[PDB]
């Protein structure tokens, strides 16, 4: 058996991602 | 996704071709007073002076 | 999707508000109609933005919903639920609505505990299975003994009847559905009863036509009544016959040929006309219009004949008359002809009808359908259409079940002594099937305005211990026995609630994104 | 017609004439009486001991949670010259008695009501209007007959928190049912006036702070200020004070007029600077001369003065409000001293312990005064859970003295619980048909209007009106008449005389008298001339 | 109300949508801070559209609350109630506005089930007087044996900061917040602990200061430091005299008694340190600004001059270096000195600041913070603020709880155990009460990830039969003893959250119309 599993349907599994996408942004304009 | 900056970002040759121009726009004035055979200026100004 | 969007003008929603706006949508349904589930429910009126905004009012969930005009894509998947049960059986509409909301509402319940959707439909799906074992091991059979099936039919006519308009006139429309299908014998058509809605008078005043009721009156020059007339029904043409030649002109030297062959053209009408006669008949129905020339030549021969009763309308004589379709005529032994006693006119609403009273082989009737007002008129006979579907489905399988909510508690006594069986991740979900079932008996109490409280726990309490036929008493607001009060419902409309509930539910379920597109003709 | 006379010309009477609305008929009167339905609508939802609150959102967004009807018909937005009334008629009686601000006006709208039938039989409205009065003596004779009460404002005084509770139990409070009861009772007899029956209602502050629970509400007997002593080393603590009640700050004395100084020569210019440090020193001697230890001061402070202070070991405090050092003043039985010459010892005030109370995480340092000697004003000190319940305690702990000022005027009480309303009811009817000359449907009506007040109680109370109605009605004339009410919980029987339920004999003479003269004042009206739009 | 509205611009709803938008504003605001309900829930990002965007990153319920702006004007009403929560204890402001939110959203449920309002309203305070003697009988107390009492201090201050930026520095932390306290001696000010926030270096680089700091730097022309300093601390004025008589002019012949009056002012400015200075003293921090003038006659005196380092700067250092404010100087032997080891300034963060190193009768203390980012150091000084003040009221009031979900499950229990000998009618509504009490470790292990199906059930069994310890272990996932694991919480932080939760909620309960006034200014 799996032994459970956690449903987690919601706006934190976009933001956590967007955060990255917008720092790197920046982070390559002085590369 | 882009740079979130709310202006333009111009990289590259895009300003380093533009940095000549600006240059050579203004050179294109001096080079014909050059020597005792170049030609006088007028300048006139917005309320005619 | 809302970070770097590359549509054009559409848009999507996912895992967010998809399922929020879904079950948003498509759970108000239920309560909708709500408030028409049992015999003390409310009526409603829907009404049109204008011209001509045709008022209706209604109590069938069917004639709700159809006209509400829903937009929201998910909410659209109920309303078309409620369509095909109209069209299976005619009724418990309300009931298959309420169900498939209430299973929606725990559904969103079961989301918030974290249960995966997939989890939800599988619990359901042996639910479901629990549920429709018990509705076969209840049903209740008629064959033989005439004398207790017709029983059957008073009953069914009766709790059908109970939650429409008709409800203190039922001494008077039971007998109006359930003899009006006995009368039949025959394929259940549901055109075969036909209503004719008039103004004047009371419910209480409507009446069975033992026979069949024409429009277009008795001619100009014709008999207006022959006793132990013969009648002759046909589907041919009176004038303008044009005999199939296309493209065909009358070219000649002068006009006297066009005289003479004028005359020829009256003479062929002239010829047509006796060929018909020579039939023997009394009585003749066209659907085609007559025209002056035959009417004089019909009322020279002491014979009448209607014009265009209807489209269908010689189709129908047909079945209660006897006869044939007799579109050309040109072996008059070959033609059956039908048999009546008066074909006298009768004065019904200040209308002057054609009766054809004492047909032989009379499989058809019309009801006159009396009212005071016109929103009367519209709705009751809506009530007559709906208990002769049952009726005309009833008299082809006569298993029935116990109604009064004492169905839906088996059910849930099912799912629940099975759900116990099964580990928790599944049964949570199985017991959640149950307590939907439950809620319709709670639904139809608290819309009377009883205790439901008491009503529910009673009921459950009864039923886990035998009592497999006590179910609501709506009149005094305790539990009974349905056996003695003669509470019963089709077998086949309890059915397809059941199924039909479970089977559009798992739409919404299954479903986490919705994209839309872009609209047109909008500015 | 206006605007075009007959010779085609324009027809102008008045300014605008076609931006006026004039309609008299029977349609003003039915006008008035149907808007009044809309007014009565609102404040039936919230009568009896389930009445349901009102959230009422300011102008401003500010949002408060009510029961007081006071609270409810003061925020509306209602452009009803009669409707404005309807109002009028709660603050009437608001101000009179302080109790009835939902009863009025639904007994108001049920005249209101019952006249609609009236004026449909023909009856002129200006009889239906006398015929009111005819039945309204009746009722208030009738509601003189049956009172009786033991208080006597000394010892005895379990029928007086007796009505505190019935008064409390309608508000949001009842969990202090019994504790606010007590307080209101020991608030009012220790500042009352039993000589006059007069009580003077600035003799009991009320003041709160955000934070705690209810049944932290307490008592004081003293004053409560904001306490900020000019020295932030000062003691906080002083057992037996003596208190200084100055209104001159501690600074040089300077004239009022027009003054400007000339100074000549250096010693001019230092001469002033040794006079005006002496200034500084008598100043503070001139305190310690009378025994005092605790200085309160109107005004503020020299950084000079703060030094004299610590070292003189004299606290004070600084910027006491006008009210402030009034109150405190006369509950120290002390005297305002206007300068700092005029200090004598026998205008010191004489108190107790003295504290500030700091509170959570905060820094408001709020005065408690232990020990008081004949004090005539006391300070109640409200505490909540958060802003709303707070300001409803203020209104919940107001009617509650005011319903004992009420009984300290006058003593006489009769039976709640809707026993005099329908007694009345059945007295009226009695003597509707002693003579039916022309008024017999005015009096009738009058009767059926009484009874309004029972049935909203029933429905708010989750009873049929007419099986409660029936049954009470019935009891009370197969029997010599008892003080038979009705109750949601029933609490065995409805008998008042065991549930203690009492109400005041002038709350509601008041209500039945006022009533009436508002409902007269807007029937006898057939033209209403309200302008539209400017242009 | 709706018909015949005699309104001018304002409006108002009774009975329909009064109540509903009530439950929804109130239940928003719950689902909003629900993800910051336990050790491992999220942080937010608050930021305005623009002018001064003031971005802050946020745990705590109630500093989030107060930043958004609700509009919604039955939706302020928790609002006001995690205000009043942050004020009086500092922490639990989630948790009084999870539990309230959940206790309506039962309530929701109750009055659809057609139970009267104030029905509901009597279960709760029922249920709340049971959970009320709960946390009563369960106190721990602790009087001496201090050695004891610091153990619990520890684990106090840890349980506090795991919900907050602070989560792996326990280490530093943790006795930073114990100790600063521990070191008032007195009453629990929250004054006398000052927090100073330096960029640069970690967090685990802070350290607590033995000593006290102050801004503006050493003078002119004066040491730079001083060993066994005697301070002297001042709040009067150096220059401008304008001695008290307002409304003098100087009004002279010539030009010579102008010289001499200014001759006379510096001869006042000359006495007036000669005063100063027969205190004896080594340092003169005055709250007022100190002009040129004083600043040599001080330096000619070896004596520091500190001006207006802070308004309540002389507050402060009276009871850090065991002086007095002195406001005026004119009788040395009636003032008291203070004394220190060092004044050095010291360089921190690229800052210079004086330290007072080695102060006598030190009854206060600085944190130096240091962090790598502003919003680090901005939530990290929270942090700090939260701890101490939870420690400044746990040294007053001794008595403590264990947590957990350990006070919740014997409240919850507590509920159930007396709701089961009450009627039906309200015995369905103490069930719901206790179901909120339930919801809350629920929450907790849902943030976390834990299957909080099993986990609650596994502490309902634990809790059925003595375990009155049993409690939800976030490190391991399982239940375990609160008592060994050293997972506690102070008395006074959970009865706040009790009582206040239900107060709140039924004031939203009782209201059945809101009335809406016109607005102003908005066109």
């Amino acid at each position: 058996r799996g032994k459970g599993a956690y449903q987690d349907r919601d706006k934190p599994a976009q933001i956590r991602f967007s955060n990255i996408s917008a720092a790197k942004a920046v982070a390559d304009a002085i590369r | 996704g882009p740079l979130s900056v709310f202006g333009d970002r111009s990289t590259g040759e895009t300003i380093r071709s533009q940095n000549v121009m600006a240059a050579a726009s203004i050179a294109n004035i001096v080079k014909s007073s050059l020597g005792p055979v170049g030609l006088d200026k007028m300048l006139v100004d917005d309320i005619g002076d | 999707a809302p970070v770097n969007i590359f549509k054009a003008g559409a848009d999507e929603e996912r895992a967010e508000t998809a399922r929020l706006t879904s079950f948003i949508g498509a759970i108000a349904i239920g309560d909708l109609v709500k408030s028409t589930l049992g015999p003390k429910g409310m009526d409603k009126i829907l009404l049109s933005s204008g011209r001509d905004a045709s008022l209706m009012v209604t109590n069938d969930g069917a004639t709700i919903l159809k006209n509400i005009g829903v937009d929201n894509p998910a909410a659209k998947v109920l309303v078309d639920m409620s369509r095909v049960q109209d069209d299976e059986v005619g009724d418990g509409t309300t009931s298959v609505t309420v169900l498939a909301a209430e299973l929606l509402r725990e559904a969103e319940s079961l989301i918030a505990k974290k249960i995966h959707p997939q989890t939800i439909i599988a619990g359901w799906r042996e639910a479901t299975k629990a549920a429709r074992e018990a509705l076969l091991s209840s049903a209740v059979d008629h064959g033989s003994d005439e004398v207790k099936f017709r029983q059957d039919l008073m009953n069914i006519a009766g709790t059908t009847l109970s939650s429409k308009l008709l409800t203190h006139h039922k001494d008077h429309f039971t007998k109006l559905a359930v003899e009006a299908v006995l009368r039949l014998k025959g394929s259940g058509n549901l055109e075969a009863i036909h209503i004719i809605k008039k103004l004047g008078g009371s419910l209480a005043d409507s009446y069975l036509d033992e026979g069949f009721l024409l429009d277009k009156k008795i001619g100009v020059n014709q008999p207006k009544r022959i006793e132990n007339a013969k009648i002759l029904i046909a589907n041919t043409g009176m004038d303008t016959d044009k005999i199939k030649i296309f493209g065909s002109r009358v070219r000649v030297d002068s006009t006297a040929k066009v005289a003479e062959i004028e005359h020829a053209e009256k003479e062929k009408m002239k010829e047509k006309v006796e060929r018909i006669l020579k039939h023997g008949i009394n009585c003749f129905i066209n659907r085609q219009l007559i025209y002056n020339y035959p009417e004089q030549l019909f009322g020279a021969a002491g014979v009448m004949a209607i014009e265009h009763a209807d489209f269908a309308g010689v189709e129908r004589l047909a079945l209660v008359t006897g006869g044939e379709i007799a579109s050309t005529f040109d072996h008059p032994e070959l033609v059956k002809l039908g048999s009546c006693k008066l074909i006298e006119e009768v004065m019904i609403g200040e209308d002057k009808l054609i009766h054809f009273s004492g047909v032989a082989l009379g499989e058809a009737c019309t009801i006159v359908l009396r009212g005071a007002t016109q929103q009367i008129l519209d709705e009751a006979e809506r009530s007559l259409h709906d208990a002769l579907c049952v009726l005309a489905q009833t008299v082809k399988d006569s298993r029935t079940v116990y109604g009064g909510g004492c169905s839906e508690m088996l059910m849930a006594h099912a799912v629940t002594q099975l759900a116990n069986r099964t580990p928790g991740k599944e049964a949570v979900a199985m017991e959640s099937y149950a307590k939907a079932l439950r809620m319709l008996p709670t639904i139809i109490a608290d819309n009377a305005g009883y205790d439901s409280a008491d009503l529910v726990a009673q009921l459950r309490a009864a039923h886990s211990e035998g009592n497999t036929t006590a179910g609501l008493d709506m009149r005094e607001g305790t539990i009974g026995d349905m056996a003695i009060l003669g509470i019963t419902e089709s077998f086949q409309v309890k059915r397809q609630v059941l199924l039909s509930a479970a089977e559009a539910a798992e739409v919404i379920l299954r479903v986490d994104n919705i994209i839309k597109a872009a609209p047109r003709k909008r500015v | 017609t206006l605007a075009f006379d007959e010779y085609g010309r324009p027809f102008l009477i008045i300014k605008d004439q076609d931006r006026k609305s004039r309609l008299m008929g029977l349609e003003a009167l039915k006008s008035h009486i149907m808007a009044a339905k809309a007014v009565a609508n609102t404040m039936r939802t919230s009568l009896g001991p389930n009445g349901l609150d009102k959230m009422m959102v300011d102008k401003d967004g500010d949002v408060t949670v009510t029961n007081d009807g006071a609270t409810i018909l003061s925020m509306m937005d209602v452009d009803h010259q009669i409707a404005k009334l309807m109002v009028e008629l709660s603050k009437s009686q608001d101000d009179e008695i302080g109790d009835g601000t939902t009863g009025v006006v639904v007994l108001a709208g049920a005249l209101l009501e019952e006249a609609e039938q009236l004026l449909d039989r023909g009856i002129h409205p200006i009889r239906i209007a006398d015929g009111y009065e005819q039945a309204a003596r009746v009722a208030i004779e009738h509601l003189d007959k049956i009172s009786d009460s033991v208080l006597v404002d000394i010892k005895d005084t379990e029928p007086l928190i007796q009505t505190a509770k019935t008064t409390l139990g309608s508000k949001v409070v009842n969990s202090c049912h019994r504790q606010m009861a007590e307080i209101a009772v020991n608030a009012v007899l220790t500042v009352a006036d039993m000589e006059r029956r007069d009580v003077d209602f600035e003799l009991i502050k009320v003041e709160g702070k955000v934070g705690g629970r209810l049944e932290d509400t307490k008592l004081i007997k003293g004053v409560i200020v904001d306490k900020d002593f000019s020295h932030p080393q000062m003691p906080k603590k002083v057992e037996d004070a003596k208190i200084a009640i100055l209104t001159c700050p501690f600074e040089p004395p300077k004239p009022k007029t027009k003054h400007k100084l000339d100074v000549t020569s250096v010693e001019d210019y230092k001469a002033l600077q040794k006079y005006e440090k002496e200034k500084f020193e008598e100043m503070i001697q001139q305190i310690k001369e009378t025994g005092a230890n605790l200085a309160i001061c109107q005004w503020g402070f020299d950084d000079e003065a703060n030094h004299l202070l610590l070292q003189n070991n004299l606290p004070a405090v600084r910027w006491v409000g006008g009210p402030e050092i009034e109150l405190i003043a006369i509950a120290t039985g002390g005297r305002i001293v206007p300068r700092f010459s005029e200090l004598t010892a026998e205008k010191l005030g004489f108190a107790g312990l003295v504290q500030e109370i700091s509170f959570g995480t905060t820094k408001d340092k709020m005065l408690v005064i232990e020990q008081c000697k004949n004090s005539r004003a006391v300070t109640i000190f409200i505490r909540g859970g958060n802003k709303m319940i707070i300001e409803e305690a203020k209104r919940s702990l107001h009617d509650a003295l005011c319903v004992i000022r009420n009984l300290i005027r006058d003593n006489r009480v009769v039976y709640g619980g809707g026993a005099a309303e329908i007694s009345c009811a059945l007295a009226v009817s009695q003597e509707a048909d002693k003579c039916p000359t022309l008024e017999q449907y005015a009096m009738r009506a009058f009767a059926d209007a009484l009874e309004v007040i029972p049935m909203a109680l029933s429905e708010n109370s989750g009873m049929n009106p007419i099986q409660t109605m029936t049954e009470v009605r019935a009891r009370q004339v197969k029997e010599m008449n008892p003080a038979l009410g009705i109750d949601c919980l029933h609490k065995g029987t409805n008998d008042m005389k065991q549930q203690h339920v009492i109400e005041t004999l002038i709350g509601k003479k008041q209500q039945i008298s006022l009533a009436t003269q508002m409902v007269r004042m807007i029937l006898k009206i057939d033209d209403i001339r309200k302008p539209g739009e400017s242009e």
